[PDB]
């Protein structure tokens, strides 16, 4: 009751337990043909964009208030889906979004896992602006706090207003997962791409972000491990850009 | 200096236990080879 | 196709060198004899020791060459040489002389070839009323243990066949062996130690690989 | 070093607490030359000749 | 009697009335698909490595002996054909070269332009090494010279052996093409992928070499231009590399 | 039909032609050895450098003399000598004396000959893991130039079997080397310039032709 996946030259190992979430019903797909016919013509990559790509795991502690990563440019790094957001001018894609954990039976604790289109964020001076750094460190996770957060140009991060000005318990609304460190330990979410246009550019807009909040805090006693690691792993679908010929 | 392929394996997250567990552990490979294996030029072996 | 079992076994090798004399004062210089197993040679011991039973016919081949003793006297005029090779089977006569009655006994098998010709060559049967061979033995031969009398495979003899008086020469004789028609059982690990003596398993400890600098090194690459 | 000769070489630590970065161990993957790969049964075999090619499964 | 061609985002226009040299009768393509069927799968870009790209242009003068590039690595620096290069660890291509001239019918002169697999070149030491270098400039020409050649680790590069040890005036037997100014300006040659083994790292061997040479001097006359241009573009044909899932 | 690549290529040659001793004083000139390419036979190097990529089989013959070392003791009366021929595949191990464990490897093909017969012969098949051998290479071996080890086609290593302390002679052994079943691709000009060394192109400056008197000048006619 284990599936092996190789993408490319990558491969993981899942249970054939999973349980997927398909965003709004909906798989990804090219734009399909005519859309702009006669001088918008595209091309796809479908070289080694269609492989795991996997980031540093991050470590939950006791008082961990969260992480969030952005996409894209938390991939602007990666190989060769990185070389196609600076070779060329428009772009879209979907993504497969594995987050895993590794605990033991002795351990506790609740995760929500979201993924967030247009995520908006506010800054910690209401009459201010937020910085571009603040918003984003590529493949390194923002974090958010416990308490509410001072300085310029900085994202006002207090987790229970999800730096977007809204309850944090209404999150659900978008596509999510539990994780429950009692029941199950993953989670995959399929997200298509979403715009209000067909195509865009992918340096100066952030189409999707990725959260990941603990609602119950990680619990152990004598001498279990302190730490439980979190784990996220990245295959992009069906990217497509504006041909050069 | 090989021109090969490598492997390696990180911590994600860290290994989590309840109370009265032992607190370390191990792994374990197995290496094999799959069908499609040819050789050639049978010689001596360096080990005796 | 070369990973064949009959590619990896069936392959000719010089086993055994032997020197003997017309004329000596020690008697046993006179005739070279050669025990038949395949254990005093170190690259096909290993090779065979994969498997736990065989069964093999042999072929073996001779080489030999002749030289008069630089002892003092020349001006000879000699016809060439003749040599007697004579095979023992397991439950035979074995000669202490050479000149004993044994180099005559109708069923011990004999070739007689002199120099100058092709080299001779005979071809021995699959010899054992057991049904294969067996390269380890974890028993009693009824009291040494690993040795089991169903290996015995029978013995070679080389002598000169001159007549009375002949003259000092020096000959040396080479064993080319050869298994064919093979059939394997029961595989077995490679053997990771150095092999001590001929008859045992016998070994002293050694380690299982060679170090490297640490668990996660790898070599930069070119 | 130290323990080429006992049961620990055949085991790959994974340790206490909280690392959720470092690396656990990493090899070039080469057999019938490399140290860690070269005894196993498809070391010895592959040793035996001056050719070989084909996939393996870890 | 001008037609315009495009790939990708790329066009150029040339003369309907072209002679192209498909260089043994062997027009480029794919390794169909099972020569190593198992764990050999091979993916291809077809994004924007079907593009022309166009190198900086040469200047023939009255005494220019010749010019020469490698391929490939005279396209290591073109964009997206180049990063391909370092992300794969195994390759290969055909390819397509364009050869043109800008001359009036008061010039005069002859060329000879030469593709040769496997150009090995000898030292001007006869007990020496060459050196990386003096090799390949990348898409900079290195020039043949006139005289004999002196220096360590240099190519002996006098014109009439070509590098080579052979007599220049049997490069003929490569595929070639003359361009002479009285009768055409242009030269099209078509390359396949020749190589002893299927695919190849394309960082330590170079395939081919292609040589410009002039066999008779350019000769103007009074209030002429002192120069002529000489355009080289390429476009790469069916590329192919080692899959990475 | 003269001109056909079979024709123009399949024929024999004398490629190297070494001596060595039963007894010495240097143990190097104990046995004689050669590595397989064809760089050295200036003759056949140019007939195959018009072709960049080549395949073929190769065929070998041995024509070995002797000779009793002009030292000082005469009146001997020897046998006929035995020779052992070692090829040794691409990844093989190589011997350094005599008396070394790899002239008893059992992956190491070997003959063994004793003089007076017809002369020894051995086929070597196609051995690459590439698809054919190149003539000329423009790239680096991983660092030398114009080299790759994709064509290694092994060595030779010839000795003496005798037995332990043998009497002194000295051997030569000349090696005749045919390819067979030949195929070539990527026709090329041909070598203008004297070569320099066996493992580069290097070259000097060679003049195109000879001269004559004038662009005009054609000989009288008789």
């Amino acid at each position: 009751r284990v599936r092996s996946i190789t993408l490319g030259n990558s491969t993981i190992t899942t249970q054939e337990s999973a349980n997927v979430v398909v965003a709004y019903g909906r798989w990804p797909e090219y734009l399909k043909d005519n859309e702009a016919t006669a001088e918008d013509q595209p091309t796809q990559p479908d070289v080694a964009t269609c492989r795991f790509y996997t980031l540093e795991s991050v470590t939950w502690e006791r008082d961990s208030p969260g992480w969030w990563w952005k996409f894209p440019d938390a991939l602007k790094d990666m190989g060769l889906f990185g070389q196609n957001m600076y070779y060329h001018y428009l772009g879209r894609a979907g993504y497969t979004i594995h987050v895993q954990c590794n605990a033991s039976k002795f351990h506790q604790g609740c995760l929500m896992v979201v993924c967030v289109p247009e995520a908006e964020m506010g800054c910690s001076q209401v009459d201010g602006t937020v910085n571009e750094h603040s918003l984003s460190e590529g493949e390194t996770a923002k974090k958010f706090a416990s308490t509410s957060t001072n300085g310029t140009n900085t994202v006002q991060s207090i987790v229970t207003n999800a730096g977007m000005g809204v309850g944090v318990g209404n999150l659900t609304i978008f596509p999510h997962q539990w994780i429950n460190l009692r029941t199950n330990n993953c989670a995959t979410i399929v997200m298509p791409y979403i715009n209000n246009v067909p195509m865009d550019n992918m340096f100066r807009h952030h189409n999707f972000t990725l959260m990941i909040i603990p609602f119950v805090p990680l619990d152990y006693s004598s001498d279990s491990s302190t730490y439980v690691p979190i784990t996220v792993t990245v295959a992009p679908m069906c990217a497509e850009y504006n041909g050069l010929r | 200096y090989t021109s090969a392929g490598n492997v390696t394996c990180w911590y994600q997250t860290g290994i989590v236990v309840p109370a009265g567990t032992p607190t370390s552990c191990s792994i374990m490979c197995f290496v094999s080879a799959c069908n499609d294996f040819s050789v050639r030029l049978l010689k001596d072996t360096p080990f005796i | 196709s070369e990973s064949s079992i009959e590619n990896f076994l069936c392959r000719s090798a010089c086993v055994y060198m032997g020197e003997y004399h017309t004329t000596n004062t020690d008697t046993s210089k006179l005739f070279a004899s050669w025990t038949i197993n395949a254990r005093r040679m170190v690259q096909m011991r290993r090779k065979l020791e994969l498997f736990t039973y065989v069964r093999f016919d042999m072929e073996v081949t001779f080489v030999i060459t002749s030289k008069q003793d630089q002892g003092t006297q020349l001006g000879q005029d000699m016809p060439p040489l003749t040599h007697q090779i004579m095979y023992i089977p397991p439950g035979g006569p074995i000669p202490k002389s050479v000149t004993d009655y044994t180099w005559q006994t109708s069923t011990n098998p004999s070739i007689f070839w002199t120099e100058g010709n092709a080299p001779p060559r005979m071809s021995i049967p699959f010899i054992s009323i057991g049904n294969a061979y067996s390269n380890f033995y974890d028993g009693w031969s009824h009291g040494v243990y690993g040795y089991n009398t169903l290996n015995h495979m029978g013995q070679i003899y080389v002598r000169h066949v001159n007549g009375s008086s002949p003259l000092p020469m020096t000959s040396t004789v080479r064993m080319y062996f050869k298994p064919k028609h093979v059939k394997v059982w029961v595989p077995r690990p490679p053997r990771l130690c150095q092999y001590k003596n001929a008859s045992t398993v016998n070994f002293t400890p050694t380690n299982i690989t060679e170090k490297r600098q640490s668990i996660n090194y790898i070599p930069e690459t070119v | 070093e130290g323990k080429l000769d006992t049961m620990e070489i055949y085991r790959i630590p994974v340790q206490s607490g909280n690392h959720q970065s470092s690396q656990v161990f990493g090899f070039q993957v080469q057999p019938g030359l490399d140290n860690v790969f070269k005894h196993t049964l498809l070391g010895e075999i592959l040793n035996y000749y001056a050719h070989w090619s084909g996939s393996i499964k870890l």
